[PDB]
């Protein structure tokens, strides 16, 4: 058994958001489905709820502007958003929520990011280690990744060979519209004139990988 | 309209502490029984813990109990452990021949409690290349320090900056039990060039240390 969403992506402020909900496994109109939301930093969010009998019934917030229907052919639940706010980026899910089942289901959940801005790759610029980031035995250096959208963008260091001590921070969203995040690693200073350092930063959603070997000074 | 609220929003307690979370509904929640507990990793998707009040999903840790009836509901964490760091839900859900809404509580943070830990201070300047695009971005990093409050100033040729800096913040690490923080100045290239001494300003208590460098050295 499996759910899936489809139809994320971007939005124009003020536009509408159409995601579907594909069931696998099972028949769509067998079960009542929620939508819910979780925009970046907040609270996870009911949306609305379609009853296993094909009922739409919304939180009051949503009511005005959502619709949630069937479609049995497609075996979807699907939902329409207008008028979309800054505030309506977010990631969305399709589940049967299972408060008083033992039967409780996800989505994997889409991102749909609400904004005027255009889909750009990252620039990555070192953070480089040197004489003032080395305390005792111990270098810090990481990667810039500034200037990217839409979210996500993920980060490794070495192809995965170097994960203790690294910390990848959460990306903010700059006055230009576009996001930034450092990706640090801390390393054993004695370290720094033998081995090789390369953050490997991917970008989904504009097809970009970017290897950015950070050298010392 | 169905609405949960928790209590408290968020706690810190020892590792193998006794953790008790509240929730009261709006509304009786349907059958007196349609309660749900989530759980919410960093970085992960939401996942059912209890589900009609108590009863425990498979592969749910044994830790973890829930209790209450009608509009009152309490989840209990037996012996905090590092990994439960998240965040918690109530999931309620109000119901009637004609009634069919769903609602998820603001959330409770936990976070384990340990000692005060001191930050290691990593200043970067910009990178040459980033610099030829028009834009300054000097990054601090607040390594592995607790508790996760700390107050970061930039100073630039001694004069304290305000509105041109972005904080970022790691979750709790599982090992340490420590956070790490990123806050960015960004400058214009004219502005980075115009000033000479710059310096990122941490304070944790009754310490402020402040990591600096001259431009181009």
């Amino acid at each position: 058994v499996q759910l899936v969403e489809s139809g994320g992506g971007l939005v124009q402020p003020g536009g509408s958001l159409r995601l579907s909900c594909t069931a696998s496994g099972f028949s769509i109109d067998s079960y009542g489905f929620s939508w819910v939301r979780q925009a970046p930093g907040k609270g996870l969010e009911h949306i609305g709820y379609l009853t296993a009998g094909g009922r739409a019934f919304y939180a009051s917030w949503a009511k005005s502007r959502s619709t949630i229907t069937r479609n049995t052919n497609e075996n979807t639940v699907t939902l329409k958003m207008n008028s979309l706010r800054a505030e309506d980026t977010a990631v969305y899910y399709c589940a049967k929520l299972g408060t008083g089942s033992r039967f409780a289901i996800w989505g994997q959940g889409t991102l749909v990011t609400v904004s005027s801005a255009s889909t750009k790759g990252p620039s990555v610029f070192p953070l480089a280690p040197s004489s003032k980031s080395t305390s005792g035995g111990t270098a810090a250096l990481g990667c810039l990744v500034k200037d990217y959208f839409p979210e996500p963008v993920t980060v490794s260091w070495n192809s995965g060979a170097l994960t203790s001590g690294v910390h990848t921070f959460p990306a903010v969203l700059q006055s230009s519209g576009l996001y930034s995040l450092s990706s640090v690693v801390t390393v054993p200073s004695s370290s720094l004139g033998t081995q090789t350092y390369i953050c490997n930063v991917n970008h989904k959603p504009s097809n970009t990988k970017v290897d950015k070997k950070v050298e010392p000074k | 309209d169905i609405q949960m609220t928790q209590s408290p929003s968020s706690l810190s307690a020892s590792v193998g502490d006794r953790v008790t979370i509240t929730c009261r509904a709006s509304q009786s929640v349907w059958r007196n029984k349609f309660v749900a507990w989530y759980q919410q990793k960093p970085g992960k998707a939401p996942k059912r813990l209890i589900y009609a009040i108590a009863s425990l999903y498979s592969g749910v840790p044994s830790r973890f109990s829930g209790s209450g009836s009608g509009t009152d509901f309490t989840l209990t964490i037996s012996s905090l452990q590092p990994e439960d760091f998240a965040t918690y839900y109530c999931v309620g859900h109000y119901g009637s021949e004609n009634d069919a809404y769903y609602a998820f509580g603001q959330g409770t943070k936990v976070e384990i409690k340990r000692t005060v830990a001191a930050p290691s201070v990593f200043i970067f300047p910009p990178s040459d290349e980033q610099l030829k695009s028009g834009t300054a971005s000097v990054v601090c990093l607040l390594n592995n320090f607790y508790p996760r409050e700390a107050k970061v100033s930039w100073y630039v040729d001694n004069a304290l900056q305000s509105g041109n800096s972005q904080e970022s913040v790691t979750e709790q690490d599982s090992k340490d039990s420590t956070y790490s923080l990123s806050s960015t100045l960004t400058l214009s290239k004219a502005d980075y060039e115009k000033h000479k001494v710059y310096a990122c300003e941490v304070t944790q208590g009754t310490t402020s240390v402040t990591k600096s460098f001259n431009r181009g050295e």
